[PDB]
């Protein structure tokens, strides 16, 4: 067995491996995350779109639960692992508590299988960040995100992926009560969001709300069409 | 012991993985085959390179496998990696039958071997394996599908896609030419020859130099089924009347 | 006993050419039926048949784990499998489990993928085959089969005739066992054609 | 450069780089000295301390109730060895009902040691050891080092600057075993200074005693307790 | 780098680290072990490099089983590791055969685990040379020495340390055959003094230990009457 | 043993170990393989380096089972682990199936074995190239299993030293139609083409395989062939 | 089940009915009871038929790789070694009853070997549920270096009175001579019984079985 | 002599295809100094080897290179002494082994390949080094006759009329060519020895061992048996 | 089964019939439970066939390893610890004894008994079913400094009187005499055994 140390300190006290992990996330697909009222909302850019890929094969926003779904930037591969891992851990949590997990405790268990893999023989970082959302029990909305070091904050809207920095000094300057006061004045804040670094802006942009209560919603080519008319 | 670890499944200054991308350089030398995806069916046509005069013909194909009764793939790369694979894959779809009492769906085998594809990058300090494949299949839930997957274990589906050597040129000369779902088998299959004419670079095609299985559905039943010569050659000559 | 549990009753029969495999249709936990249409004849080939008798839950185990094998078996070879060698795998499955084996006596009914020649067979739980020239019985009423089979059983019986002699040792050999009948599904398996036939047979 | 990153990477002059840069991690380690009378074994440590804030440090430990220890060096590692000492004694109470000899430990500690410094990967304890006991063959006083080596001596001392103690000590020993407890204790607490600066001197902040006699188990005294044998030191 | 690891050969054959363990027993004390008439006496020049050191610290002497006793050289832990390893061999061969270990047998049992430490990267070998010596009256009087490659050869008289070429000679001049464990004690006593450097190396002990038919067989230290004797009859003839 | 690939891509994607695994193949003793209509011959060189090598005691043409036999180039210790290893394989496929195993089916489960050892960790490939051949289904069968666990069925093929040449020279002389006894002719001459010096019926070896089974020709058939 | 062996002049000689039963019920009237081993090594088995079947062919595949590696015939000796050895590692729990006989390098040799993993090298024995029937003849006609013809004729009347004495016993009689030179291989020697020649006579015609339901899949 | 990588210092391919690791230990083996030869007769097998023994106080009677494997099996080791005995061993326990599972003694040929194996295994993992050795074994077949085997550090093995190992083995070999092209066994073999040594030792300067038709327990020649050779 | 071993000055007699049984059948009528497992060391065989021999096999293979390893016939005490050991570790499921006796060249010939894993040195060790009822017989019989002739008649003589009342014994003597000089087998058949009290 492999049990080689990958992740190791270096002397001003880095985890190169770690860093390295982040480098493949900023190389990334833009990914844009926004926290509304009521909603949630996803979005994430589709770079090369070509015309004979199966567009449906290659979705970066997938769900995790009924309440809890989740967007990804960096290694595609990387990210499917993860997100069958976080998949069996809802199961097992939702037949131990007889309940829905909450979107921080989902986000906690990804948080700590990345960590687990910092420090762990034989194995690299994971090369991936991702955004999780949804909604508890009561009904307030969340809004997380993991990167490859383990570390996990609560936001209200946030962006990851090649354009992190830009789309998040867009966010912030646009991020207001008056800007997500309904469903969609908050889906176009995410799309406005998203215009600023997908190139060609129109059907390079997958987007995809999680209304309270109702299973995660994708938004069509023409539906997201209508929305860019508006901006 | 340290000083000999080659370092397999460690990442790069870029956040690249570099024995990944060296067994993709592989791949991109390796025999061309591509993937047509057409109304009633899905086909895969492969260059071989086994073409020397005396090498015997016994068996179904050089590069052409069958996965269960409703699959088939034809694999670019390392040819002793990729008969890892495929018997990997027929192990898989016979496993998820026992458990179900039905066909593994498409996509789910795909995915499935592509697991096995990141791990061999993420943990256990071997190289990757050198393979691309192209899955045909037909399922009750997607019907015909054509998927592609490389050695990171990364997949996606396509209408039409190609793997090995000029791949890039087969794949502007599909995206000019493949209509999305206007596409018959017989328009399929002419593209096939059309594109696989302009990626080879010995000018006169020739049926000894391309394998070429079809996949349909008739009276309920998947029929998978490897194109004879002659059908071949008929195929080359209706290229050269156009 | 584990084996009449359920009961049921399975019987390959030798003719000029052909082969013929029956078996009956009822599905029971001791005295109890539960359904009428239980399948106990599974199709491995074209021409090969596997028939089997005893605990419900292990014969359809062991048709199952059959099959897995089997297909695997025609995916690396490019070619169907041999009568023959369809028993020594079956064999060797049952064989696997020597010490907490599975509680089903199977039998084989076919002809070879190439020169179309008529074999049958039957192993015992733990996998001991036995090809024979004439008939092979298992299940709750194989005593009555052998009686049923050694008196109508003939050498060199054309398809029609074989079907006659199968049928009426089945009907008559279920028909003194309580738990074994509910229907009688017959398979003829010729050359070129295989006719399946349920027979009008007592349902109680 | 190549010699020096293995445990066992044997060098050219017949050496082991990696046990000779664990040995320094004792020697940058607080002093610590050790010696016994006829009847007596005793322990004196410097304490160090991070800031003037900080808790001195724990020099002195518990074994069983005839064996006592002063570790030097990495501490982490001495807590290891430290536990495992405290097994072995353990043991020997349960199975032979009796304690365990403190020269029979001592090898047991050499044996453990010892195996890190020949397997790949690995690494030699980093920690220095001062033992006091007290059993059938009277009062014992021995020295572990990393490089699983251990001495049976009179009086010992390890650490920063132990060189000096270990000058005062040689030259005072002669009379240690005559040497009464108040008596056999001030020895110690005069060469243990000798290890420190000019400035500094020895008080009840800095300095843990630990002793262990024919009619008396291993006791350990801080602070206050230390009082008694600090009045009077010259 | 070919003198790395043990499972490499360089390109004239050679186990380079095999051969530096060899040199950490090259610069130690020396110590002697001489197969006379009716017994083997062992003698080692101890190094006493403090004066706190308690006498008898280090011994270099250790009995691996009633009938055998064994001389070191080197790396005192990995001799000591050694010692530990022997005395597992004897104790098993008398549960397995019911009998004392010839002390062929043991040396060779002994030497083949030493050997076991140089083919591999993962381990390195042992970094001590050591002598066996022991006596019965079905097998007479047998002496053995193990370095670090493995090596294991029977002798008459033997010299392990930084002075073992100029010890060898000086064991060389001796009739050991005729002599008797009680005149070879005087005789070892008088070359460790000898080969004993006075500047460099200062300070030492004598260790003496010795097995034959003077001790009915029994390996042990020899007595402190006796040694006085030969350290008396050491230091004036010298 | 060490845990990791000593076999791994180079920035060309090229196998390096591979690469050279075959360069000790392509250094080794001739040998040959040709597939007539009713059977296979297995031809080499065995050339010893004295007079003093007892010829008789080591053989490189190999019964695997009744029916399929083995030769190889490259490394002769290395081959030996093969031999027994596909000898083990066709046990082990007759004990679950009663029949013996088929040549192809033979060929895919040792080059399995050659293919983990250019993956697994610690070892190095084979340096062995095998030509196998077996006679079932009223079929001759000849088969190359490579270093990189691929393998490839022929009519005819040369491996070892001077392989361009001899393949050359089999393209020039085979034919599908040929006989066995004029197989083995052909076979033992596409060896002369490259042999050093007086080929002897003990400095070759020769084996046939057909309805009859797998077997070395004995020194004295060599000779008359000769 | 019925077997026996015996040592005669210039081979071994080994002879078994051809009846399989369960219970009380012959399934099988000619079931072939002499395994091959070897070339010139043979098995005859009793006990569970599973068992001896599968042992027997497992020590035929182990000693067919010996004979590979090493160049030369199998001696019996290792062939016996092989089976008490796996057979003691089961304790008994794999009931095969074995008749080893063979002519190796040293000779002629015969092998009786139990479940249990124990082994008796004699002139003659005899396994199985009618072997007392069988050794009965052997001890009172057995003579020491037999013609082949002779000690044929022996075994055929042992395997015979098992037949016909013990009810687990039946059917034909296999028998199988090795010698230095060949090996034969006499499935069938004497077929001392047979049913009757049938007095009536029963058939049906080609719709005498009434039938509710017909698929027919041509191929 | 192309070189890439760490192809020097562990068992991997070189860009030649060669194994220099295997290739070094052939080197290590006449690091002992020393020079064996066998010779095969018609009715027998001798082993000859130089007993060099410069130390004196050693005890000359431990000090051999000739090793009985079983009781009709004996061999004689060169290179390094340690893996020697180690290899001896390995030997000794294979053929016991072989002799409680088959019910045989084990041939002579069966041996060697089988210690060969070991051998080839240490050239395909990396972890571990070959053996700087050489085994020459000897031993009455009861159907071939005499029998001379060796097998060497890259795991080849082969059967023999006469050959030899050592610092002289270039040497050994083309004195006992010409010779291929009881009495005269044995002499030619310490002939062979010292003609390529130039020394015309004497009975306590070489060891002899020696397997006949007649008497197949592998044998050790004494002084005064050594000498008899010696004077004629 | 009755087996018996006799010591004497200069070497040992061991002795024992040659029946093996299955309840009330004869499976073996001329069986040989002596067997050699070393030069001059042999074994007398009782208990259970497959037992006895497994474990015979096993000292056999493990003295021979012994023997080669320190280059000299093994001791006779060192067979005997090979055979207690074994039959001690396996005690719960072996049920077989492995009567040892020989002869070295350290304490001459010696007897050893091993049943269950205890091991006891006696001057003549009776074992086996019909060991029982020639307890009496060997104790009035048995006169220390008997000659390797007397030892040879002493141990028929003992058998021969078991084989006749033990239902489990019977058939031929097979004898045995281990010496410096070698071994030397000897069977007494059925015509050929001492005479006693038959009625």
């Amino acid at each position: 067995s492999y049990d080689r140390a990958i992740t190791v300190f270096s002397p001003d006290g880095h985890l190169f491996q770690v860093e390295y992990a982040q480098e493949a996330v900023k190389k990334g697909s833009t990914a844009v995350g926004v926290r509304g009222k009521d909603i949630v909302v996803l979005g994430v850019e589709k770079k090369s779109v070509a015309k004979l890929q199966d567009e449906r094969t290659v979705r970066k926003i997938c769900a995790l639960d009924d309440n809890v779904c989740m967007a990804f930037a960096g290694l595609t591969a990387d990210a499917r692992i993860v997100i069958n891992r976080a998949r069996v851990e809802c199961q097992s949590h939702r037949l131990t508590v007889e309940d829905p997990v909450t979107v921080e405790y989902i986000t906690r268990y990804i948080a700590s299988l990345k960590q687990r893999y910092t420090q762990s023989n034989g194995r690299r970082p994971f090369g991936i960040s991702a955004l999780i959302v949804g909604f508890d029990f009561d009904g307030t909305p969340r809004l997380y995100q993991t990167d490859p070091s383990g570390t996990y904050h609560a936001w209200k809207a946030n962006a990851i992926g090649r354009g992190a920095k830009s789309v998040r000094e867009f966010l912030e300057k646009n991020y207001t009560d008056e800007a997500i006061e309904t469903d969609d004045l908050t889906i176009k804040l995410v799309i406005k969001a998203l215009l600023e670094v997908v190139q060609s802006g129109g059907k390079n942009i997958e987007l995809a709300v999680m209304r309270r209560d109702q299973p995660l919603k994708i938004l069509n080519p023409e539906e997201i069409e209508k929305y860019v008319a508006e901006i | 012991s340290r000083r000999y670890d080659s370092r397999t499944t460690i990442f790069s200054p870029e956040g690249r993985l570099y024995q990944v991308e060296y067994a993709m350089e592989a791949i991109g030398h390796a025999g061309t085959c591509l993937g047509i995806l057409a109304n009633d069916g899905v086909l895969l046509a492969a260059e071989r390179r086994n073409i020397h005069k005396l090498l015997d013909e016994v068996f179904f194909s050089e590069k052409i496998y069958k996965l269960n009764e409703d699959m088939a793939c034809s694999v670019a790369g390392i040819t002793s990696d990729a008969n890892v694979l495929t018997n990997e894959l027929r192990l898989i779809a016979q496993r998820y039958l026992l458990q179900y009492q039905e066909p593994i769906p498409c996509e789910q085998l795909v995915t499935a071997l592509c697991d096995i594809k990141q791990a061999y990058t993420q943990f256990g300090g071997k190289r990757p394996f050198g393979v691309s494949l192209l899955y045909i299949g037909w399922d009750k839930h997607y019907g015909f599908q054509l998927y592609q997957s490389d050695p990171s274990g990364n997949y996606g589906g396509w209408k039409a896609t190609c793997i090995g050597n000029n791949s890039a040129a087969a794949v502007s000369m599909l995206k000019q030419d493949y209509k999305e779902g206007e596409m018959t088998l017989k328009s399929a299959l002419a593209l096939a020859i059309k594109v696989l004419n302009k990626t080879m670079d010995v000018s006169k095609l020739s049926a000894e130099k391309v394998e070429i299985a079809t996949l349909t559905r008739e009276n309920g039943k998947t029929v998978i089924r490897v194109l004879k010569q002659k059908e071949v050659e008929q195929l080359i000559k209706n290229h050269e009347e156009e | 006993s584990i084996m009449s549990y359920n009961g049921g009753a399975v019987m390959a029969m030798k003719g000029k050419n052909c082969v013929a495999i029956a078996a009956d249709r009822r599905f029971g936990i001791q005295a109890q039926m539960v359904t009428t249409d239980f399948q106990k004849i599974f199709p491995m080939g074209d021409r090969l048949y596997i028939g089997l008798a005893g605990l419900a839950t292990d014969v359809q185990t062991v048709a199952q784990r059959l099959k897995f094998r089997l297909n695997l078996y025609e995916l690396k070879e490019g070619r169907q499998i041999k009568p023959y060698t369809l028993m020594s795998m079956v064999a060797n499955l049952l064989y696997e489990k020597r010490f907490g084996p599975y509680y089903t006596e199977p039998v084989i009914a076919g002809l070879d993928p190439k020169t179309f020649k008529p074999f049958i067979c039957s192993l015992d739980l733990i996998g001991c085959p036995m090809v024979t020239d004439d008939f092979v019985v298992s299940g709750t009423c194989s005593e009555q089969m052998y009686g049923m089979c050694e008196s109508l059983w003939e050498p060199n019986m054309d398809p029609e005739h074989l079907f006659e002699t199968i049928s009426q040792a089945m009907l008559n050999a279920v028909d003194r066992d309580a738990v074994s009948g509910m229907g009688v599904i017959v398979h003829i398996i010729e050359k070129d054609k295989i006719t399946t036939r349920t027979l009008k047979a007592r349902m109680d | 450069n190549q010699y020096d990153n293995d445990v066992t990477v044997w060098s050219p002059q017949g050496r082991i780089h990696q046990i000779e840069y664990a040995m320094e991690a004792v020697k940058q380690g607080s002093a610590t000295v050790g010696l016994k009378s006829k009847t007596h074994a005793v322990l004196v440590a410097l304490k160090r301390a991070q800031s003037e804030l900080a808790a001195h440090q724990k020099k002195i430990l518990h074994v069983d109730n005839h064996i006592g220890i002063s570790i030097a060096g990495l501490t982490a590692d001495a807590r290891l060895l430290c536990n495992f000492m405290r097994q072995e004694c353990l043991d020997s109470r349960f199975v032979f009902d009796r304690p365990l000899p403190v020269s029979r430990l001592v090898s047991l500690i050499g044996s453990k040691t010892q195996i890190p410094t020949q397997r790949y990967g690995r690494r030699p304890y980093g920690v220095g050891l001062l033992i006091a006991g007290y059993d059938d063959m009277g009062p014992h006083i021995f020295q572990t080092c990393p490089s699983a080596n251990y001495f049976d001596c009179r009086a010992m001392s390890i650490g920063a600057r132990s060189q000096s103690a270990r000058t005062y000590l040689e030259r005072h020993m002669s009379g240690f075993m005559e040497c009464n407890l108040n008596e056999l204790v001030k020895h110690g607490l005069r060469a243990l200074r000798e290890t420190l600066p000019a400035e500094q001197d020895l008080t009840t902040k800095n300095v843990s005693i630990g002793i262990v006699g024919k009619d008396l188990e291993f006791t350990i005294y801080d602070d206050d307790d230390v009082s008694p044998f600090l009045e009077g030191l010259e | 780098g070919y003198d790395l690891s043990a499972s490499t050969f360089s390109p004239d054959g050679r186990v380079f680290q095999v051969e530096y363990a060899m040199k950490a027993v090259e610069n130690s004390s020396t110590a002697i072990g001489i197969r006379c008439k009716d017994g083997v006496v062992f003698g080692v020049e101890k190094l006493v490099l403090s004066k706190l050191y308690e006498e008898g610290s280090n011994k270099r002497l250790f009995n691996v089983d009633r009938h055998v006793g064994m001389a070191v050289a080197g790396l005192l832990a990995d001799a000591r590791s050694l010692a530990d390893i022997a005395r597992e061999e004897a104790s098993n061969f008398r549960s397995n055969f019911g009998y004392n270990i010839p002390l062929k047998h043991l040396a060779d049992r002994v030497a083949m685990y030493v050997h076991a430490y140089t083919l591999y990267s993962a381990v390195r070998p042992f970094g001590c040379s050591f002598m066996l010596g022991s006596y019965s009256v079905n097998d007479g009087a047998q002496l053995y020495m193990i370095d670090p490659s493995g090596v294991s050869y029977g002798y008459w008289g033997c010299a392990i340390g930084k002075a073992r070429q100029a010890a060898k000679t000086e064991i060389e001049k001796l009739q050991m055959k005729e002599m008797t464990c009680r005149d070879i004690v005087k005789e070892v006593a008088k070359i460790i003094y000898i080969v004993h450097d006075e500047v460099k190396d200062k300070a030492f002990e004598l260790e003496l230990s010795w097995v034959g038919e003077i001790t009915k067989g029994r390996h042990e230290i020899v007595p402190k009457d006796i040694r006085e004797e030969a350290e008396k009859y050491a230091k004036e003839s010298l | 043993g060490y845990s990791f690939s000593l076999t791994t891509f180079s920035p060309s994607g090229k196998l390096v170990q591979i690469e050279y695994a075959l360069a000790a193949v392509a250094g080794g003793a001739p040998s040959v393989g040709i597939k007539a209509a009713n059977g296979v011959v297995l031809a080499t060189e065995k050339k010893q380096k004295s007079i003093l090598y007892d010829e008789r005691s080591v053989h490189k043409v190999e019964p695997i089972t009744k029916h399929i036999g083995l030769v190889y180039s490259g490394m002769g210790p290395d081959y030996r682990v093969l031999v027994h290893r596909a000898r083990k394989l066709a046990q082990q496929y007759y004990l679950v199936y009663q029949e013996p195993i088929p040549t192809a089916q033979l060929v895919q489960r040792v080059a399995s074995v050659m293919q983990e050892y250019t993956q697994s960790g610690g070892v190095r490939p084979f340096g062995v190239s095998l030509l196998i051949c077996g006679w079932n289904e009223g079929r001759p069968y000849l088969f190359q299993s490579d270093p990189s666990g691929a393998y490839f069925a022929w009519k005819a093929t040369a491996m070892g030293k001077n392989y361009v040449n001899g393949k050359t020279f089999l393209e020039k002389r085979y034919n599908e139609d040929l006989e066995l006894e004029d197989a083995i002719h052909t076979a033992i001459l596409t060896l002369k083409e490259s042999f050093e010096g007086q080929m002897t019926e003990d400095n070759i070896e020769v084996g046939i395989c057909n309805e009859a089974g797998f077997r070395r020709l004995t020194p004295t058939e060599v000779k008359d062939y000769l | 089940t019925t077997i026996a062996g015996l040592v005669f002049r210039d081979g071994v000689i080994l002879g078994a009915d051809t009846r399989a039963t369960n219970d009380s019920v012959v399934m099988d009237k000619n079931c072939e009871k002499i395994h091959f081993i070897a070339p010139k090594i043979y098995c005859c088995g009793a006990g569970v038929a599973a068992d001896a079947e599968m042992t027997t062919r497992m020590a035929a595949s182990n000693m067919e790789l010996h004979s590979l590696s090493t160049g030369r015939e199998p001696r019996v000796t290792t062939v016996t070694r092989l089976l008490r050895q796996t057979l003691f590692r089961y304790r008994g729990h794999v009931g095969a009853s074995l008749l080893v006989g063979g002519v190796d390098f040293s000779g002629p040799q015969l092998y009786s070997v139990h479940p249990h993993g124990s082994y008796s090298r004699l002139p003659f024995t005899a396994l199985g549920s009618g072997q007392d029937a069988a050794l009965a003849v052997l001890e009172d006609r057995f003579q020491p270096n037999m013609t082949l013809e002779a000690a044929q004729e022996l075994l055929v009347e042992a395997i015979t009175a098992g037949i016909l004495g013990d009810l687990g016993s039946g059917g034909s009689v296999d028998a199988c001579v090795i010698t230095g030179t060949g090996a034969k291989l006499l499935r069938t020697l004497s077929s001392p019984t047979k049913p009757t020649e049938r007095p009536s006579q029963y058939y049906f015609a080609p719709g005498t079985t009434a039938v509710q339901s017909q698929t027919v899949k041509p191929l | 002599g192309s070189s890439a990588g760490f192809d020097r210092h562990i068992t991997i391919f070189s860009p030649e295809g060669r194994l220099y690791q295997v290739e070094y230990a052939f080197k290590a083996i006449n690091q002992g100094g020393l020079t064996s030869v066998a010779v095969r007769g018609k009715d027998c097998a001798v082993i000859v080897t130089q007993k060099k023994v410069p130390d004196k106080l050693l005890d000359s009677s431990t000090v051999t290179h000739l090793f009985k494997i079983t009781e009709n099996i004996g061999c004689v080791m060169t290179g390094m002494t340690a893996d020697s005995r180690s290899q001896v061993q390995r030997a000794r326990y294979e053929a016991a082994n072989w002799k409680y599972k088959y019910g045989y003694e084990i041939p002579v040929d069966m041996l060697c390949k089988r210690i060969a194996d070991i051998s080839q295994v240490y050239t395909q993992n990396a972890e571990m080094r070959p053996l700087g050795c050489c085994m020459i074994l000897i031993g009455i077949d009861e159907e071939q006759g005499p029998q001379v085997y060796k097998c060497d550090p890259a795991g080849y093995y082969c059967g023999f009329k006469a050959t030899a190992a050592g610092v002289k083995q270039t040497e050994s070999t083309s004195f006992l060519e010409k010779k291929v092209k009881f009495e005269q066994t044995v002499e030619t073999a310490i002939t062979c020895l010292s003609t390529v040594l130039s020394i015309d030792f004497k009975p306590s300067e070489i060891e002899v061992g020696v397997v006949t038709v007649e008497n197949p327990k592998f044998r050790i020649l004494s002084e005064a048996e050594i000498d008899a050779h010696l004077v004629a | 089964t009755t087996i018996m071993a006799v010591e004497f000055d200069g070497g040992v007699v061991v002795g024992s019939d040659s029946r093996v049984s299955a309840g009330e059948a004869v499976v073996n009528r001329a069986f040989n439970k002596l067997s050699p497992l070393h030069q001059h060391i042999y074994c007398a065989l009782s208990g259970s066939a497959a037992d006895a021999q497994a474990m015979a096999d096993m000292a056999a293979y493990q003295l021979e390893l012994h023997g080669l390893e320190l280059e000299e016939p093994p001791l006779v005490l060192a067979a005997a610890n090979v055979v207690r050991n074994i039959s001690y570790k396996y005690r719960e499921d072996l049920s077989a004894h492995l009567m040892i006796a020989g002869w070295d060249r350290r304490d001459g010939g010696q007897v050893y008994g091993t049943m269950g894993g205890m091991l006891t040195r006696q001057p003549f060790a009776i074992g086996g079913s019909g060991s029982t009822y020639i307890y009496g017989y060997v104790d009035a019989a048995y006169k220390p400094g008997m000659s390797p002739e007397e030892c040879r008649s002493f141990t028929t003589n003992a058998i021969a009187l078991a084989m006749n009342r033990d239902g489990s014994s019977g058939g031929v003597i097979h004898l045995v005499t281990i010496t410096a000089a070698g071994v030397d087998y000897q069977v007494i058949l059925g015509n050929e055994l001492p005479k006693f009290y038959d009625e």
